[PDB]
């Protein structure tokens, strides 16, 4: 549990104290070596009109009201260039900190020491971890969460799974507006959640037959993982319904894959006789008598058997939609593609996946940019909506 | 130029088994998903197998339900076809047939494998004499060639004269026999003026097997 | 399980004839159907799909139309290299499977066959079978199928002719069945002859050879 360098212990109840358009917050804690003096805001407009939450089960369905007067978002005090995330709750508390360089994330503790009841935060460095039309700028993406990551990374609550869930989408759409595709105004082409599919319980199936919630693996039930492009095609083919008005149909998974991977998206590309990635290009199977549409995703958030911190898994679910955006791994010849890990370290889009090495970890190479802007190119006129929300 | 190269196929026992591949190239094989096909010898050709381009999604026609595999190695670039417990009524030319990766149809097709059943070993093939005689043989209606008969497997090129004509010699296709043996007897008629002029003698070689067979028979008129 | 026919199952035609293929499903495919056109000894090649679509590469001559249960497939001109044998496939369930084959060959004047048997060698006196192959030379059309059978002989299977493929240059016909004789029958069959039946004949020509006898 312990691998990386800082992870000094906070308590939410006992540090922070909570003091305060629409609400506002001037919350403090004192985390590591940090009074932490912050200002978040929330208001019912951050959400979208259409942004329905459901949470499905065997025939069954529901819809969860969000809470709009929990995500906040604003910035430290003093430190106007700094942007801070953040969701607080009576115990649910998802904080991300970026200022001078260095960031500070904050989780529940219950995610890593495998007690669900413990009630504790904890604050970290990403740094020390050991390892140009408008109107046209939003992705409406959809969001599936299985019955794995619903049971271990949401303690069996629907409203945990979806907290974080909308957290780390958040955090992937702020690293993704920041980034200017061309190296001039062509800035802010990012996503935005337009449903979210919590699946509760494991679906029952005929003996043989296939699905991406059941509760076993395709290639062999000895191993507790899919495999990678198995699951991914899976999931293309069981989402096909749901996933034709959407542009991206990202699932959210916990199986620890073979040999390290995490996630693996089909790769897009601006040519109208490609399908899969941006838009929800149309591919016919014969095996289903539908439609496979293959703007699909994976993000698994469980390596060599524990559960990994929300740096990595927003990490592992950008370099999956930047798959999903036209990107490639990044060719390891070149130095400027992928340097080493004195200048700046590995960017994102790397065959392996690393976490918070160093500061450009999050920053999408030019040699990878160039591709995500020629596919943006062309399927922004096909599929992209408005942002409909601030 | 998409090139669908096809490996393996040929002479084998009823129950064994078979591993022909796809050697496809020239387009991003991860994407496209593919078909297996097989023909008949001489008659309709009928789907086989279909596989999704992963390799998730896999089902076969009614005839090898629990006989045939289909696995793909995208990383080697190939696409496997192992089937086992072969039948005799499994004797038909495979086909590797790309999927459409848009629609549901297919565009680009492989050359086939003729992947022929049989307990029977590669014989040399013989030829027996459709010789000419005074009692055999009515007016301008002339008949010569090589009486292929008992040989196996196929296919056997017909040459003439060393090959030096390739037209207008009619090459039937082989015929089954009785035995289970092919069998082919290529003939052309030429005018009775020059039945015992011009020398007629036929040829026919093996590929597979590297036999050739050469029959001479002296232009007699017998009784 | 779809099943697939088509119809004619081998028609004839000149080069600027309108040619049509029907090719009807036991279902209503919504819109998933596509034909196939394969020259004898070469892969088949796809023409048209979506019933209704040409592939990028055919010539814009061929016309697919017909949607639910009828489907039909239609070349305004017949060009010389568009004679091969067509094959339509449903594209929408799982057991895909493709149509029983259309064949087009070349319509020509009536012709007029002629009539030969060869008897067994006398090497094949010796060999112990007695083989006898006919001969039908330049003859149209290949639609005239003779089963001869000699004083009541069980003639299935072996009795199988063999009929050369419709060139596009030569357009002859050749045609020669296959006659397996036994060594006891010698005796009891003293009777050998042949049958033909052929729409320019005005009469069946029983060209007979016996030992001897003609
Ligand atoms: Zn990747």
């Amino acid at each position: 549990d312990s691998l990386l360098s800082d992870y000094d212990i906070l308590s939410l109840s006992n540090i922070q104290q909570h003091s305060v358009t629409h609400v506002e917050t001037l919350l403090t804690f004192s985390a590591l070596k940090r009074h932490f003096k912050l200002y978040l805001t929330s208001s019912t407009e951050r959400f979208s009109q259409n942004f329905k939450v459901v949470v499905v089960d065997g025939k069954n369905e529901s819809e969860y009201t969000v809470k709009w007067q929990d995500f906040f978002t604003g910035h430290v005090v003093g430190e106007p260039d700094s942007r801070v995330l953040a969701h607080i709750r009576d115990d649910d508390v998802i904080i991300r900190i970026n200022t001078d360089g260095a960031e500070y994330n904050i989780e529940p503790l219950w995610r890593f020491v495998n007690d669900t009841k413990d009630k504790r935060m904890l604050v970290y460095k990403s740094e020390d971890i050991k390892q140009p039309d408008p109107m046209k700028n939003t992705c409406k993406l959809l969001v599936v969460a299985d019955h794995r990551f619903y049971r271990y990374m949401g303690r069996g609550e629907e409203s945990t799974t979806t907290n974080y869930l909308i957290e780390l989408i958040d955090r992937v759409d702020d690293i993704y507006r920041n980034t200017s595709w061309d190296n001039a105004g062509f800035k802010g082409y990012g996503i935005q959640i337009e449903q979210i599919r919590i699946l509760k319980s494991p679906q029952e199936v005929k003996p043989g037959e296939k699905h991406y919630n059941m509760a076993k693996s395709y290639p062999n039930e000895e191993k507790d993982a899919w495999d990678v492009k198995m699951l991914l095609e899976q999931f293309s083919f069981d989402i096909a319904e749901e996933a034709s008005k959407v542009c991206l149909a990202h699932l959210f998974t916990y199986q620890d894959f073979d040999m390290g991977t995490l996630g693996l998206a089909y790769v897009g590309s601006p040519r109208a006789n490609s399908h899969g990635g941006v838009c929800p290009k149309a591919y016919y199977s014969p095996v289903g008598k539908k439609n496979i549409y293959l703007n699909s995703g994976l993000t698994s958030t469980k390596n060599y058997g524990k559960t990994i911190l929300t740096k990595e898994a927003d990490l592992v679910t950008t370099h999956e939609l930047g798959h999903n955006f036209g990107a490639e791994h990044d060719p390891d010849g070149l130095a400027e593609c992928a340097p080493n890990e004195d200048q700046g370290g590995k960017y994102v889009m790397y065959p392996i996946a690393v976490s918070g090495d160093h500061e450009n970890n999050k920053m999408f190479s030019n040699c990878s940019k160039q591709s995500i802007y020629k596919t943006i190119e062309s399927k922004a006129q096909e599929c992209f909506q408005e942002r409909s929300n601030k | 130029e998409v090139q669908l190269l096809e490996s393996g196929g040929g002479l084998v026992q009823p129950g064994g088994s078979l591993r022909l591949s796809c050697a496809a190239s020239g387009f991003t094989f991860s994407s496209y998903p593919m078909n297996w096909v097989r023909q008949a010898p001489g008659k309709g050709l009928e789907w086989v197998s279909y596989i999704s381009p992963f390799g998730g999604m896999t089902d076969y026609a009614t005839s090898v339900k629990g006989r045939f595999t289909i696995s793909r190695d995208n990383s080697k670039n190939t696409l496997y076809l192992q089937m086992n417990s072969l039948r005799a009524e499994d004797t038909a030319v495979y086909y590797c047939a790309r999927d459409a990766m848009r629609g549901a149809e297919v565009d680009y097709w492989g050359q086939g494998t003729l992947v022929t059943v049989s307990s029977a070993s590669t014989k040399g093939p013989s030829v027996f004499p459709l010789a000419p005689s005074s009692k055999s043989t009515s007016g301008g209606t002339a008949a010569l060639g090589c009486l292929v008969k008992d040989y196996f497997p196929e296919p056997v090129t017909v040459s003439w004269n060393s090959g030096a004509l390739t037209s207008g010699v009619h090459t039937f296709p082989a015929v089954l026999q009785s035995s289970g043996l092919y069998s082919l007897s290529s003939v052309v008629t030429v005018p009775s003026s020059s039945l015992g002029t011009q020398t007629y003698i036929c040829n026919v070689n093996h590929k597979p097997s590297n036999t050739k067979v050469d029959k001479r028979v002296e232009p007699k008129s017998c009784l | 399980d779809i099943q697939m026919t088509q119809s004619p199952s081998s028609l004839s035609a000149s080069v600027g004839d309108r040619v049509t293929i029907t090719c009807r499903s036991s279902q209503s495919i919504p819109s998933y159907l596509n034909w196939y056109q394969q020259k004898p000894g070469k892969a088949p090649k796809l023409l048209i799909y979506a019933a209704s679509r040409l592939q990028s590469g055919v010539p814009s001559r061929f016309s697919g139309s017909g949607s639910g249960t009828d489907f039909t497939l239609t070349i305004s001109s017949l060009q010389p290299e568009d004679f091969a044998t067509y094959y339509c496939q449903q594209s929408y369930s799982t057991p895909l499977t493709f149509g029983g084959g259309t064949k087009v060959e070349i319509k020509r004047t009536v012709a007029a066959p002629s009539v030969f048997i060869f008897p067994p060698s006398d090497e094949q006196l010796k060999s112990g079978t007695a083989s006898v192959v006919c001969l039908l030379n330049n003859f149209y059309p290949r639609e005239a199928k003779v089963q001869w059978k000699v004083d009541n002989a069980l003639q299935s299977g072996n009795s199988q002719e063999s009929v050369t493929e419709q060139d596009s240059k030569d357009s002859t016909y050749s045609l020669s069945s296959t006659l397996t004789l036994s060594k006891a029958d010698y005796e009891k069959h003293k009777v050998y002859a042949c049958e033909v039946t052929h729409q320019g004949l005005s009469s069946p020509v029983t060209k007979s050879f016996n030992r001897g006898e003609c």
